[PDB]
């Protein structure tokens, strides 16, 4: 089920037109709402007095048709950069003329050339046209992977074309696009409509848009190749690109005239679903989160609040997991109680911040399997969790499970525990503060006792995503620093980004923590070596954690728990982009911060430029004790 | 044979016995389309029922030319280069051969010197050689980075012919070369004119209103606007008419000076042509809807 539309510049009817095309299996269809030959004039006479009408009238089609049929597109005529004083003039007049037209009509989304590097005034008549009412029409910025100038045949004698790889040169068309949506201030009614050449770029510049908002990809017909049959189709490097696509739910763009006339027009139509079906679907976690993409949550904090119901059972509807804390436990107990002793030895187990029960069920389908005796506690301070266990342990566990209604901290413990099993881990790892909950919980451990968790580590990557960066930035609030939302993480599933460099540890803790002098503030300074030239926007934060031994839990991508849905990744914005080319280092510094009351975290970019520190003292963001 | 014909004019050209073509396109309205007229008598037109024939075509006429004496070569709005023949009688105008080769609008259309093969221009950045007889493309260059604003035959080597685009790039041709085209040495060109009778020598217009004369320099500002068209007279020392958006008419003698200007059209001025019975009189067409008979003294 690809979304695609049909691209013309001739349209000598509109209802036969749309109609053709949708009998052919488009959805929407990209027109002139002038005539492109139709040249105006708007200060010299005696052609500025041309009896109108000026274009068609907007009767032929019906108010639903022009919100949801009908995609304009800017006449090429207009150059609002031209060198001539007189053609920008026309063009301003004629650029509001025909985007108010569009807005007049309703459409969703007008069509706008990114086809030479300077755009400054065409960037600003746009600006104004947005910055005149609110609305949420699209604007999509056609602009080519490669410039036509740096695709043109070498047929010119005296001009021969390039032969020497240019990096950056082979990036001009992104430059092209940038500093358009930076000179309209990153406006999110403004996105990309990639247009794909015969002949693909190299991978670097085709990474280049990664993260960029990509809404539409435009395919000539003239790069499809013919099978045997006549039919059109693609080569398998084109096809690598409109899988990567798809990955990105764009609509595609069919333009150019029909050059297999052997074959029907729907045929080019056809081969994007025979591609889109083809493909790996859902694979369960793929499934899981297919709506969750690159929205932005406030990261949980089950200590200062108390989870609802529904979020506890989105934490149990994931078995890989607790298979893993079942198989930590498992091989926990062997450990502890040798085989003559499997009935006179019964281990002390503490589920420290139980929920609902799935790590009380964890445990005693371990000590099953295990053939050894567990006595249970179940601590839990979300007191309306609490129902849910106490109902639990009358109606199945019995008087084997002790339910504590209590924080971990504060809790005196009748005895001490052999085992104590938690899952207070976050996306960060350590941002739920679990070290602070499992040293006040250390005192009713036994001097041998194991804690599963063992250790966990958080990671961080740098990563390039403009579409992230414009969704923290819309995430200002009425009555605080208009900032704010660029000092706090999210809990988001990256999607539309590109990783900069390979994930590096940040932060570890460790339980139970023998030393002395505990102190669970940190201070690290990372290198992220980047081989390409990028925009950064933010950290991607993952972490990974040791339940036991060799069984592991993570959500850091070169070692994720296959399988596993708990847990997406964490992201840490920046202010202000910062740019960087190939070859530089990345020096982001964290610190971990704390007082009696809140923790906190607070990181800085130092190269290749300094941004400001993020959240100082915790203003912005801070993790309730 | 339609009863009214589209609004904008956009080409007029006479043949050998005075017979006059006109192209037009329809730029507004409910409907978008393009006809071909023939008028016997040049005076009659463009009252469309006092023509000798006509038809209506699917989408605009951005450009046309004459294929002989009974051949008409368009460049359609639909991409598409089309060839009408007119019958024995010359009482209809049937079509030849539609054939969708570029992908956007084909905005110009020039006849090579053998009569057999002619040369396209399209805002797909294209420039196609076709084989008039086999209905195909011999050869597509993409030579341009931008439109393709005009394209003109050599008048005499069936081999050659200039191309200019917003790229600002002048180009010579000859698919005799292995790299057939040549950049010739501003303000972008929008308008190509050989000289009938200099072999290496032409004139071009730019977007600025400037015509400047060109060999293998000298130049003057005619007009206030875009260089929309330049056409030499039968003359043996030939005048030059240059037509531009400016709404005006100008013509022009050796050295480009002015010797005549007329302000008849009261909208942009689209084409040019000269009487081949009476040297002196210029027929003139505008998006006006007027065919204007100037005699140039
Ligand atoms: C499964 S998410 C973490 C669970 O542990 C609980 N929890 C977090 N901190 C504490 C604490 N300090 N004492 C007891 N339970 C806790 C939370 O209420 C939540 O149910
Ligand atoms: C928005 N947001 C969601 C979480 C989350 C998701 C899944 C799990 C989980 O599967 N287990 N445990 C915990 C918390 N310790 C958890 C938290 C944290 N922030």
């Amino acid at each position: 089920r690809v979304s695609s539309g049909r691209d013309l510049n001739c349209v000598p009817e509109i209802a036969d037109t749309l109609g053709a095309v949708a009998k052919q299996g488009f959805d929407f269809l990209c027109m002139p709402v002038f005539h492109p030959r139709f040249k105006r004039e708007f200060i010299q006479e005696p052609a500025k007095n041309r009896p109108g009408p000026q274009t068609r009238s907007d009767l032929l089609l019906s108010g639903r048709d022009w919100n949801t049929l009908i995609v304009g597109k800017l006449s090429p005529w207009i150059r609002p950069d031209s060198k001539v004083e007189k053609i920008r003039r026309n063009s301003e007049a004629a650029m509001l003329q025909e985007l108010n037209f569009g807005a007049y009509l309703g459409l969703p989304a007008f069509l706008l050339p990114l086809n030479q590097e300077d755009n400054t005034n065409l960037a600003r008549v746009l600006t104004n046209h947005i910055h005149t009412g609110h609305h949420s029409s699209m604007f999509w910025m056609r602009v080519p992977l490669v410039a036509p100038e740096d695709l043109r045949d070498d047929i010119i004698e005296n001009a021969p074309t390039t032969h020497t790889e240019e990096y950056s040169g082979e990036e001009k068309t992104w430059m092209w696009w940038h500093n358009f949506r930076t000179l309209c201030d990153y406006s999110k009614r403004i996105a990309v409509a990639l247009e794909i050449g015969a002949d693909l770029p190299s991978n670097h510049v085709i990474d280049r848009w990664l993260g960029e908002p990509i809404k539409a990809a435009i395919l000539p017909t003239s790069i499809f190749l013919t099978n045997k049959k006549g039919f059109p189709v693609l080569s398998k490097m084109h096809q690598r690109l409109i899988f990567r696509l798809l990955k990105l739910e764009v609509q595609f763009i069919i333009t150019g005239t029909n050059h297999h006339s052997e074959k029907e027009f729907c045929s080019y139509l056809q081969y994007l679903e025979y591609l889109s079906q083809n493909r790996p679907p859902p694979n369960a976690y793929e499934l899981f989160a297919k709506g969750y993409e690159d929205y932005l949550q406030s990261p949980l904090q089950p200590l200062m609040d108390n989870l609802e119901s529904q979020t506890y059972e989105v934490f149990e509807k994931d078995p890989i997991k607790y298979s893993q804390y079942q198989q930590a436990i498992y091989k926990c107990l062997l450990d502890r109680v040798p085989e003559e002793e499997k009935d006179t030895n019964v281990q002390v187990l503490m589920v420290l911040g139980a929920g609902r029960g799935p790590l009380v069920n964890a445990s005693l389908r371990a000590a099953k399997q295990a053939d050894r005796r567990i006595k249970l506690y179940a601590v839990e301070k979300n007191p309306n969790a609490v129902v849910t266990l106490e109902n639990w342990q009358f109606e199945e566990w019995g008087s084997q499970v002790t339910v504590v209604s209590s924080d971990m901290r504060e809790w005196v413990a009748p005895e001490k525990a052999d085992i104590i099993v938690s899952e207070l881990l976050g996306s960060f790892a350590d941002n739920e503060l679990s070290p602070e909950c499992l040293d006040g919980a250390q005192h009713f451990l036994k001097d041998d006792g194991v804690s599963i968790p063992g250790e966990y580590t958080s990671f961080l990557a740098p990563i390039s995503s403009s579409k992230l960066y414009n969704e923290v930035r819309a995430c200002r609030e009425k009555d605080r620093d208009p900032e704010a939302q660029f000092e706090m993480p999210y809990v988001v599933r990256l999607h539309n980004f590109h990783q900069l460099s390979a994930p590096q540890p940040c932060f570890t803790f460790s339980h139970p923590n023998r030393d002395p002098m505990i102190d669970n503030n940190r201070y690290c300074t990372l290198e992220f070596p980047v081989e390409v030239n990028t925009v950064l926007h933010g950290f991607a934060g993952y972490f990974e954690t040791v339940l036991y031994q060799d069984i592991t839990l993570s959500i850091r991508p070169e070692t994720h728990s296959p399988g596993m849905f708990s847990w997406f990744p964490i992201l840490f914005p920046i202010k202000q982009p910062i740019t960087v080319r190939e070859g530089q280092t990345i020096c982001v510094r964290f610190w971990r911060c704390s007082n009696s009351k809140k923790v906190w975290y607070e990181w800085a970019v130092t190269a290749p430029v300094c941004s400001a520190i993020h959240n100082p003292t915790g203003r912005s963001y801070t993790i309730g004790l | 044979a339609p009863a009214c014909m589209e609004r904008q004019l956009e080409a007029a050209r006479y043949r050998s016995d005075g017979a006059l073509l006109l192209g037009a396109s329809s730029l507004s309205g409910r409907c978008w389309a393009g006809s071909l007229w023939l008028f016997k008598d040049p005076c009659a037109a463009p009252n469309e029922g006092f023509c000798s024939a006509g038809v209506q075509t699917e989408a605009g006429v951005a450009d046309l030319t004459w294929v002989g004496e009974r051949g008409i070569l368009v460049a359609s709005d639909s991409g598409a280069v089309e060839l009408w023949e007119l019958d024995e009688n010359e009482t209809l105008i049937v079509s030849k051969f539609c054939k969708y080769e570029h992908d956007d609008i084909v905005s110009t259309v020039s006849v090579l010197s053998s009569g057999t093969q002619a040369v396209s221009g399209s805002k797909d950045i294209c420039i196609k050689v076709w084989d008039l007889a086999q209905q195909v493309v011999l050869s597509s260059y993409r030579a341009h980075a931008a439109q393709v604003t005009c394209v003109a035959a050599s008048p005499h080597k069936d081999s050659v012919f200039l191309s200019c685009s917003e790229d600002n790039r002048i180009l010579l041709w000859d698919t005799r070369c292995p790299k057939p085209a040549s950049q010739i040495g501003g303000y972008l060109p929008t308008s190509l004119a050989w000289h009938p009778q200099q072999s290496e020598v032409f004139v071009f217009g730019d977007e600025n209103g400037t015509v400047s004369l060109v060999d293998t320099v000298l130049s003057s500002a005619v007009h206030s606007q875009c260089v929309t068209g330049l056409v030499f007279s039968p003359h043996s020392v030939p005048f030059l008419a240059s037509l531009s958006e400016d709404c005006s008419l100008a013509v022009l003698d050796s050295s480009l000076s002015e010797l005549f200007r007329s302000q008849a059209h009261r909208d942009f001025v689209r084409d040019a042509t000269w009487s081949p019975l009476n040297h002196s009189l210029l027929t003139t067409v505008g998006w006006d809807h007027q065919v204007v008979h100037h005699v140039v003294p």
